[PDB]
């Protein structure tokens, strides 16, 4: 009796599962019945029902209005939606210049914090005053009367963790961060090279000032004497846009500009002078006490022995590197494999530091980048 | 994978064992590095007289791993179209995402780099663009120690001092 009934009860559950598939399939045709809509920004207001909106392709047309939109938000400076057939305004969308998300989102995954960049504390407490404080309690600078700093320059010898400085500050504030590589925005197009900089400062008002980051820019800061320039003239307008932005009449000082580079001299001396970049923060070789905090950082998550060395690792490598310790952590793993040990020999840790002395041979001694 | 193996070479085992510790052992022993927390070397520097077996030794190591290989020449990163060379390095590590255990080879590392600020001509900048991609991509989603790159160059004299880091090239193999 219940054998035939239980078979139909299981089919009844499959009937309701197909009912959701019926509407889902019918909605596919309903989604394909829709047409395309042109997106443009209002340039000039011709009349009440007549507007001039520039299409995304660059032509302009005189478009009408409908009863489903409000003419108060259809004025200039607001991105609207046009029609691809009769060329009229249909709907209203929020203002987004060039919605490139990979440039807007920094892909934050917490790894290194202020305790992992330690040993730089002399320069770490220097950054948090001009970054964390004005983005938290801006009235401190307003009571004295000084204007909040706009740009911050992070430079130094390679291997000191300047790249990790972007992820360390971003792991605390938790606000928005815009990563803009130097050679990723140089893609050759008409008027696009200077427009990319205009984007980040345009999105800073709607997305809140937060922090904008620049990664290893060796290019736009050059004088560029003319050999023919080999199509790079598009980069010249990129430098002009960056200089005119700081001196522009728009409200600034809330948005922080973090620009890191290998050496400062390649940057535009117009930027290095006051009025645009007010903050030059050097990250030189840490002192004897600064390196000691870093060895505990790399040996924390790594399985070690309780005899792991403290202050002798600083005395082993002097003047050869003095910057990147993480090289020593990688070399120490190979000595334990030959001896068939999971834990690292404290003597092999000192041998890995001695090996690094002959690893670099890249010269790169920096006495010239102080200024 | 290529057709070259370790049997076709001899007497280079001193330099071969240095290559086995780069793209060979950290790939199979990765289970040990994850438990120990030790990061594998991101790459290995190769230099010497141009008439060595650096092209053959790097070829013998690629067939033993039996993994997807990618060959990218440094002079090929410079093109007349701006941004095309920047997309080469950007799309080179993009294939290291879909296929995680891959091998990238860069021939003539000295081909891309310079300073060129003080003196006349104001440099070039049609070169250093793709060099900044090598610094940014290896500091990006990459450096999971499946991206390990074999860097082959002639001499050590002319090179960018910023090309060597614990996140780019570790073992310098003479």
């Amino acid at each position: 009796h219940r054998r035939y009934d239980d078979q139909l009860k299981q089919r009844r559950q499959n009937i309701r599962d197909l009912e959701k598939l019926y509407d889902k399939t019918e909605n596919d045709i309903k989604a394909l019945q829709s047409i395309g809509q042109l997106i443009g920004e209002v340039m000039k207001e011709l009349s009440e029902e007549k507007y001039i909106v520039k299409a995304s392709s660059g032509p302009r047309y005189i478009v009408g209005v409908r009863n489903s939109v409000d003419r108060s938000k259809l004025k200039k400076g607001v991105r609207v939606t046009l029609d691809i057939t009769t060329l009229t305004i249909m709907r209203i969308l929020p203002r987004e210049t060039d919605p490139l998300v990979y440039n807007m989102t920094s892909f934050e995954q917490g790894e290194i914090t202020f305790d992992g960049i330690g040993g730089l504390t002399e320069q770490i407490r220097e950054l948090r005053e001009v970054i964390e404080l004005p983005l938290k309690n801006p009235e401190i600078f307003q009571r004295v009367g000084i204007k909040p700093p706009k740009g911050v320059l992070l430079y130094g010898p390679p291997g000191t963790g300047k790249t990790l400085l972007a992820k360390a500050v971003a792991a605390t504030i938790g606000a928005n961060f815009i990563f803009s590589p130097a050679s990723g925005i140089v893609d050759k197009y008409i008027g696009e090279s200077a427009r990319i900089i205009r984007e980040m400062f345009a999105y800073a008002k709607e997305h809140e000032p937060c922090i904008i980051f620049m990664d290893e820019v060796d290019a736009i800061g050059g004088r560029r004497f003319s050999e023919g320039t080999s199509a790079d003239r598009e980069i010249q307008r990129t430098l002009m846009e960056l200089l005119t932005q700081m001196d522009g009449f728009d409200n600034l000082g809330q948005t922080k500009i973090i620009m890191a580079t290998n050496r400062p001299d390649t940057l535009d001396p117009a930027l290095l002078r006051p009025g645009r970049l007010d903050r030059k923060v050097e990250i030189p070789l840490p002192n004897e006490a600064g390196r000691l905090e870093i060895f505990k950082i790399h040996t924390a998550k790594v399985k070690k022995t309780g005899e792991f060395d403290f202050e002798a690792a600083v005395k082993m490598s002097d003047g050869f590197n003095g910057a990147d310790i993480r090289n020593c952590a990688t070399e120490a793993g190979f000595f334990a494999i030959r001896d068939d040990r999971d834990h690292i020999n404290p003597d092999d840790l000192m041998k890995a530091v001695r090996k690094v002395a002959e690893v670099k041979k890249l010269e790169g001694t920096i006495e010239y980048q102080k200024l | 994978k290529p057709t070259e193996t370790y049997s076709d070479v001899g007497g280079l085992d001193k330099q071969i064992e240095e290559l086995v510790e780069a793209i060979v052992l950290p790939m199979k022993r990765a289970d040990k590095f994850k438990d120990m927390g030790i990061r594998a070397p991101k790459g290995a520097l190769m230099y010497g007289p141009p008439g060595t077996g650096k092209t053959l030794l790097a070829r013998a190591c690629a067939a033993q791993t039996n993994a997807t290989f990618l060959k990218l020449a440094a002079p090929q990163l410079v093109q007349m179209y701006i941004g095309e060379g920047a997309k080469l390095v950007r799309d080179a590590f993009a294939l290291a995402k879909e296929k995680a255990p891959t091998i990238i080879f860069i021939d003539e590392l000295d081909a891309i780099g310079t300073k060129r600020f003080d003196s006349e001509k104001s440099g070039d900048r049609e070169v250093q663009r793709t060099m900044l991609e090598l610094l940014n991509q290896l500091d990006g989603f990459s450096s999971d120690d499946r991206v390990k790159v074999l860097a082959a160059t002639n001499r050590v004299d002319v090179l960018d001092p910023a090309l060597l880091r614990s996140g780019r090239l570790d073992r310098k193999i003479e």
